[PDB]
């Protein structure tokens, strides 16, 4: 009994932003951290970033300059924010964790 | 750290058999401080957490699955494989400030 659900735009343009939202139930963002991970066709499962129980965050170095992970504990939502998006950014984005113990459906994202 | 995590590409087994998946680090042996985690991907881009922290089994996961360190690597062992275990398995290894996934292992259960 613990759900994770991504909510994104699906479609976006070549230089625009990206805002995916994770609604979580079954627990409290105050005690567990949440991760963001994307997987594009032709495999390649890459970790994007994380935000722990304490508002501290960690990001993928070769992406650092574009993302950010935020969250509202009282509303149980982790947010994700990228920008300067391009083709490479098309993939499936997931917000997971209990240390990768639980995952969410994911959200597709095609740029252009 | 900017290491590569390696897994066996593919592995074939049979219901009732025992199979062991391993995870290599390009920087040397795999410690318990690498927090080796394993997740399974079932058809329809479905992911399930199996083990996290070297050998802690996520609540609700079958007992046929178990993780450990075996030599310079991390290992996920399915004792008495079953048909529905056919999937792609991944390991994540925690380095100093980031997580790094492996290429994934395609498990075929005939």
């Amino acid at each position: 009994d613990v759900q994770l659900q991504e909510s994104g735009p699906g479609l976006v343009a070549p230089s625009q932003s990206l805002s995916i939202t994770c609604t979580v139930s079954g627990f409290s963002l105050t005690d567990y951290g949440v991760n963001w991970v994307r997987q594009s066709p032709g495999k390649g499962l890459e970790w994007l970033g994380v935000i722990w129980g304490d508002g501290i965050t960690d990001y993928n170095s070769a992406l650092k300059s574009r993302l950010s992970v935020t969250k509202d504990n009282s509303k149980s939502q982790v947010f994700l924010k990228m920008n300067s998006l391009q083709s490479g950014d098309s993939a499936r984005y997931y917000c997971v964790t209990g240390l990768f113990d639980y995952w969410g459906q994911g959200t597709t994202l095609t740029v252009s | 750290a900017d290491a590569v995590v390696t897994q066996e590409s593919a592995l074939t087994t049979s219901p009732g058999e025992t199979v062991t998946l391993t995870c290599r680090s390009s920087t040397g042996a795999v410690t318990t401080s690498n927090y080796a985690s394993w997740v399974q991907e079932k058809p329809d881009h479905l992911f399930t957490g199996l083990i996290g922290g070297t050998n802690n089994r996520a609540p609700g996961v079958p007992a046929r699955f178990s993780g450990s360190l075996i030599g310079d690597k991390a290992a996920l062992t399915i004792t008495g494989a079953q048909t529905e275990d056919e999937a792609i398995y991944f390991c994540a290894l925690w380095y100093s400030n980031h997580w790094v996934f492996g290429g994934g292992t395609k498990l075929t259960v005939l």
